[PDB]
RNA sequence: CGCCGCCAAGGUAU
RNA sequence: UCUGGUUUCUCUUCAGAUCGCAUAAAUCUUUCGCCUUUUACUAAAGAUUUCCGUGGAGAGGAACAACUCU
């Protein structure tokens, strides 16, 4: 249902790498919101870094300016929960599948096949920004996203790889801090 | 040969070091198949000799008359001894067409 | 008719693709100006 | 300026050495490996009962359409019975 | 003016100037061949397209009719200048084409030179090599001298090389090189020979049949070559007067030919600069880079 | 029988139309070329058992 | 086509009202996308030499009009003079000895390129965690 | 064990059968256990190591050391104690200490290059301990 | 002068 | 004295030759025979394809390519 040639890819999941090699299928995942079916990329960001292939369509960022796998904003660097806050005008979107979400997808991706240069609704008031959102607004950010994510066997003490195991060791993680509007726990 | 519930015999444990008791191998005697005795046994009959075939791919061959004569000595009793187109008269492909056409048969022919 | 006919070839190659297509000779490269956040993003990031 | 007079004729007769030396202007370059693999891939999956080969069982379903193409070609080949 | 060009999506590598000089032509690492209008507004007409290969050398012949491609692709197309249809391939060469140069007034002859340490001449009538001279290390650059007699190639060997047409021998070798040559080029007279090469030393050659026997005639410096590795190609102006070479330092280099001294040094550029070329009639300069943008500079 | 493979052989002489098919394939090639599928040389008795077991 | 037409400014404020990224040019909502026939050996090459040492050089058109620059890593670039990955180095420095076993005659004793090397409180607190 | 030649073959046969035979036999082992522990290609990379020095064996057995002759060679590449295209690859000249077949093909790699396994380790990266998901390590 | 060789949906509701 | 090449593996379109010294199925439009409705059907013609293979041609290698046709 959806093709694309090249994704939004906000510049804290590209890496530190200027030259960067990329896979493409053509039709691949499924969105984790609306299982629309786009094109999942595959690269390598670094050396000590996982792929981070891609998590959502295009269509989806297209709406809120949004990044293509890591869900935040392209213009900032944040989350949409604090950009439509500091706004205060959400751009409602509905919650079930079948009810009246897929119908106003289908529209606005209708209505957007002109431009395909700004979003639908942000495009006027992205404009009086930089007052609220520029405090916090963190450049040459961390590269501990792009860190692969916690293997097991290192937890129980089983893994005969060692130190060849790719994704991570020695990193205890804490089950007291961890969607699309809300509820984020970090963020408030 | 094999009952219900049970896999295919599982060929890694089982024969892989059991060797075949013997095909049919017809015992042919030197000084009348004496070309042929090296070679008629063999799943490729000529791969690997320019002279007689093409190639590795097979396809093209060149033989001689006494190995092709020792051919059709060990093609017998299943060969006609028929050698013109005379014997088929009547039972040609285009007198059996006209036995379709013409709504009658040979005896001995389709109906 | 070379619009329609490229639309139906497109279709015929994607309603019944099944019979020996190559994929692609993906030896082509894309160049795309960060143009959004880099000042010291990725220090030297100009064209990627 | 002192050696970089050659430094830089070495790293172009470097770079020119594997410019166009592997003829630029292994296309068909697979063979044959050991037979023991196909069975050893095959001793590890086995009846498709472990949570382990989940992610290949469909795959074995996207085999379902091409299986008469495999039986053709077998039966195309069988052993005559003056072979062994 | 100082006029900007854009279009090429990949590294230019040549650009030349029509005989007359009403237009230009450009092309690289893309595979495609842009012509120019050099007044007017600078538009951009037929696109040639053809080589699967990168276009490493254009050249018009004398009468500009003619336009020779080098290509990676072991293929040398001629091309009508006025149509933009393809004339002929010559296939021959078992590696890269690194060079072509299409010989003035004779009846019509092509050199080129490739990876294979090969040197061949083609007549464009033949559909097949006339004469190979087989080197031993990779040839760069080669032109002809203009009485149509002489074959001067450029290789590794830092050893400019002149073959004899007729004998079929090493004729002449010149010493005075540390490094590579890239890049040849004659004077409009015939009388003098530009060479470029890694050892950034310039150095013109004389070619006579009277000759000092050390044609080591005149040196100019400035001129950088780096880690890209990039052919370099250099340039007559049209009296002879001026002499042009692209570097690697993102700078255009123009000498006076007697002086020596450096007339000219103009950024612009981005990146580093593969061939610059002075127009037939007016003092204007067409820079072509890798930066993948033209210039007209005017003096 | 006789007269049956008679009426069958005649069945087929008759329809023996040209193969006007204007393109050739062959789908073993275009398989070779994926990653995903490797040729070796193998026995025949395993090469039949393991097409019956991955049907089964 | 002509140098002075796409050379002329635009006379204006630079209209502010925008922010720097809704104002900047693009073609796809992110970044202006252009496809191009760069070669593919110097580009790997200055790829694993990033990957590697972490400095290259830098690539674009019209950014500066003047660029032959390093980027990434700094010191490292002229640490090492400017080398890459495909050429033998000045040096053989913090080089690392295996052991070899290549008769392949013994068994249980070949060991070549699958060798292994000569060198070969926290699960109180993954317990309380989990 | 399956000979599929009927040639009884020629000397130096006798004194090979043993060794030959344990390799057969350690190849019957490593193709026998199950895949636990073993993550997913793991268990696959010992078939391929045991191949690899049973053809490294035959390699310097007539290459190297000139004892056997060039008949029983070529009987040992036709019955299948060694390859007939991996050699070819062998007799090359830049590289003789390869793993298997899996890393020169290059569609195999759907990047269209070589695998890591086939990197000199003195221009790579100092420490990581890598090792090929197809042919099992360097 | 010697046809012919049979499965299922149709019913024990959703 | 000069001239100097058979196999194997990959794309490249044309096929009008028993393309294959033999011959499968399906679709449509009609005639039948079993038939209750249908898919499974029967068996003849007309015309299309699908499919297992094949013929000659442009290149890139490798396999004794240097034995030697010329
Ligand atoms: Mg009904
Ligand atoms: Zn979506
Ligand atoms: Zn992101
Ligand atoms: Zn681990
Ligand atoms: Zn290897
Ligand atoms: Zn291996
Ligand atoms: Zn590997």
């Amino acid at each position: 249902w959806e093709d694309a040639d090249f994704p939004i890819l906000c510049q804290t999941c590209l890496g530190e790498n200027p030259y960067i090699r990329m896979t493409k299928e053509k039709y691949g995942k499924e969105c984790k919101i609306c299982a629309r079916p786009f094109t999942v990329f595959r690269w390598c960001p670094g050396v000590r870094m996982r792929f981070k292939k891609t998590e959502v369509c295009q269509t989806c960022s297209k709406l809120k300016n949004v990044c293509q796998t890591c869900l935040l904003d392209l213009e900032y660097g944040l989350p949409i929960q604090v950009r439509d806050a500091g706004l205060s005008f959400k751009d409602d979107m509905p919650k079930s599948d079948v009810n009246k979400e897929y119908y106003t997808q289908n529209m606005e991706r209708e209505i957007s096949n002109s431009d395909g240069t700004r979003p639908v609704g942000m495009l006027g008031k992205a404009t009086s920004t930089s007052d609220m959102l520029l405090k916090l607004a963190r450049t040459t950010p961390y590269y501990k996203r792009n860190r692969p994510h916690i293997c097991s066997f290192w937890v129980k003490g089983e893994c005969k790889r060692g130190e060849e195991c790719p994704y991570r060791h020695e990193k205890p993680t804490d089950p007291d801090d961890p969607r699309y509007y809300g509820i984020n726990d970090p963020v408030a | 040969p094999f009952d219900d519930e049970e896999p295919p015999l599982d060929y890694a444990d089982n024969i892989l070091d059991v060797e075949p008791l013997e095909a049919i191998q017809l015992e042919l005697d030197p000084e009348e198949d004496a070309p042929v005795l090296d070679w008629f046994y063999d799943h490729q009959p000529l791969r690997d000799s320019r002279k007689y075939v093409n190639g590795s791919t097979y396809q093209r061959w060149q033989f001689t008359l006494p190995m092709m004569s020792t051919l059709y000595r060990l093609a017998n009793q299943l060969l006609t001894d028929l050698v013109d187109d005379n014997y088929f008269y009547l039972f040609d492909l285009k007198a059996f067409f006209t036995s379709k056409a013409l709504n009658m048969a040979i005896p001995g022919g389709p109906k | 008719r070379v619009a329609l006919e490229k639309s139906v070839s497109q279709k015929v190659a994607a309603a019944m693709p099944v019979r020996a297509a190559d994929k692609l000779a993906p030896a082509q490269y894309i160049r795309y100006t960060p143009s959004q956040q880099g000042v010291a993003f990725n220090s030297g990031a100009k064209q990627r | 300026s002192e050696e970089k007079l050659q430094e830089k004729a070495r790293k172009w007769q470097q770079l020119q050495a594997k410019r166009y030396a592997e003829k630029r202007k292994v296309d068909a370059q697979k063979e044959d490996m050991p037979p023991e693999h196909v069975r050893k891939i095959i001793r590890d999956h086995g009846d498709m009962t472990n949570r382990k080969f989940r992610h290949d069982k469909r795959v074995y379903l996207g085999a379902l359409k091409y299986m008469p193409h495999a039986v053709l070609k077998l039966l195309e080949n069988m052993p005559m019975p003056w072979e062994q | 003016p100082i006029m900007l060009l854009s279009g090429h999506e990949g590294e230019v590598y040549c650009c030349k100037f029509h005989p007359n000089g009403s237009t230009l032509a450009s092309a690289g690492f893309d595979r495609l061949i842009l012509l120019w209008n050099v007044y007017g507004d600078c538009d951009n007409y037929a696109t040639l397209k053809g080589h699967s290969g990168a276009v490493m050398e254009l050249h018009y012949n004398t009468d500009g009719s003619m336009l020779f491609s080098a290509s990676t692709d072991k293929t040398v197309a001629v091309w009508d200048s006025e149509t933009g249809e393809r004339v002929k391939r010559l296939k021959g060469h078992t590696s890269f084409v690194n060079s072509c140069y299409p010989a003035r007034r004779g009846p019509q002859l092509v050199c080129t030179g490739s990876d294979d340490g090969t040197v061949k001449l083609w007549d464009i009538r033949k559909k097949a090599a006339i004469q190979t001279f087989q080197n031993t290390y990779q040839v760069l650059a080669v032109t002809f001298n203009d009485t149509s007699d002489q074959i001067i190639s450029g290789g590794i060997d830092n050893d400019i090389k002149v073959w004899d047409l007729r004998q079929n021998k090493l004729t002449y070798t010149m010493r005075g090189h540390a490094d590579s040559v890239t890049g040849l080029s004659l004077s409009s007279e015939g009388s003098y020979l530009l060479s470029n090469a890694m050892d950034n030393t310039v150095r013109v050659w004389d070619v006579r049949p009277f000759a000092p026997k050390e044609r080591c005639v005149k040196i100019f410096q400035g001129n950088v070559h780096n880690f890209e590795k990039n052919l370099l190609r250099c340039s007559w102006s049209p009296d002879g007067s001026k002499i042009a070479a692209g570097s690697a330092d993102r700078f255009v280099y123009v000498w006076d030919t007697t002086s020596r001294r450096i007339l000219y040094k103009l950024p612009g550029h981005a990146g580093s600069i593969n061939e610059v070329a002075f127009h037939p009639d007016e003092p204007i300069i067409i820079s072509a880079s890798s930066d993948k943008r033209l210039y007209m500079g005017e003096i | 029988s006789y007269q049956k493979l008679l009426k069958y052989y005649v069945l087929n002489a008759l329809k023996h139309r040209p193969p006007k098919a204007q393109k050739k394939r062959y789908l073993f090639r275009s398989f070779k070329a994926t990653k995903f599928f490797q040729s070796t040389k193998l026995d025949w008795v395993e090469v039949g058992l393991q097409v019956c077991r991955q049907g089964y | 086509p002509t140098y002075e037409t796409m050379f002329a400014p635009e006379f204006g404020p630079e209209n502010p009202f925008r922010t720097q990224q809704m104002a900047a040019p693009r073609n796809m909502l992110s970044g202006y996308a252009e496809p191009a026939h760069i070669n593919d050996f110097m580009f790997e090459q200055q790829r694993r030499t990033f990957a590697t040492y972490g400095y290259a050089l830098d690539p674009s058109l019209d950014n500066h009009q003047v660029s032959a620059k390093y980027i990434g890593s700094v010191e490292e670039a002229e640490k090492n003079q400017g080398l890459t990955v495909f050429e033998t180095g000045q040096k053989k420095t913090e080089k690392r000895k295996k052991f070899k076993e290549n008769d392949a005659s013994n068994i249980d004793g070949f060991l070549g390129p699958w060798a292994k090397y000569v060198d070969e409180e926290e699960q109180k607190e993954l317990d309380e965690i989990t | 064990k399956v000979k599929r030649s009927r040639k009884a073959p020629p000397d130096g046969w006798e004194l090979i059968e043993p060794t030959l035979d344990e390799l057969d036999q350690k190849m019957r082992e490593a193709e026998t256990e199950p895949h636990e522990g073993k993550r997913k290609v793991e268990s696959l990379w010992p078939i391929f190591r045991i191949h690899h020095q049973k053809t490294r064996y035959i390699f310097d057995l007539f290459y190297k050391r000139k004892a056997i002759s060039r008949e029983l060679y070529e009987y040992c590449i036709k019955e299948g104690y060694a390859d007939k295209n991996l050699i070819a690859k062998w007799k090359k000249q830049g590289y003789e200490n390869l793993c298997c077949l899996r890393c020169i093909q290059t569609r195999d790699t759907n990047f269209g290059t070589n695998c890591i396994c086939r990197v000199p380790k003195s221009k790579l990266e100092v420490g990581r301990i890598i090792e090929c998901t197809h042919c099992g390590c360097r």
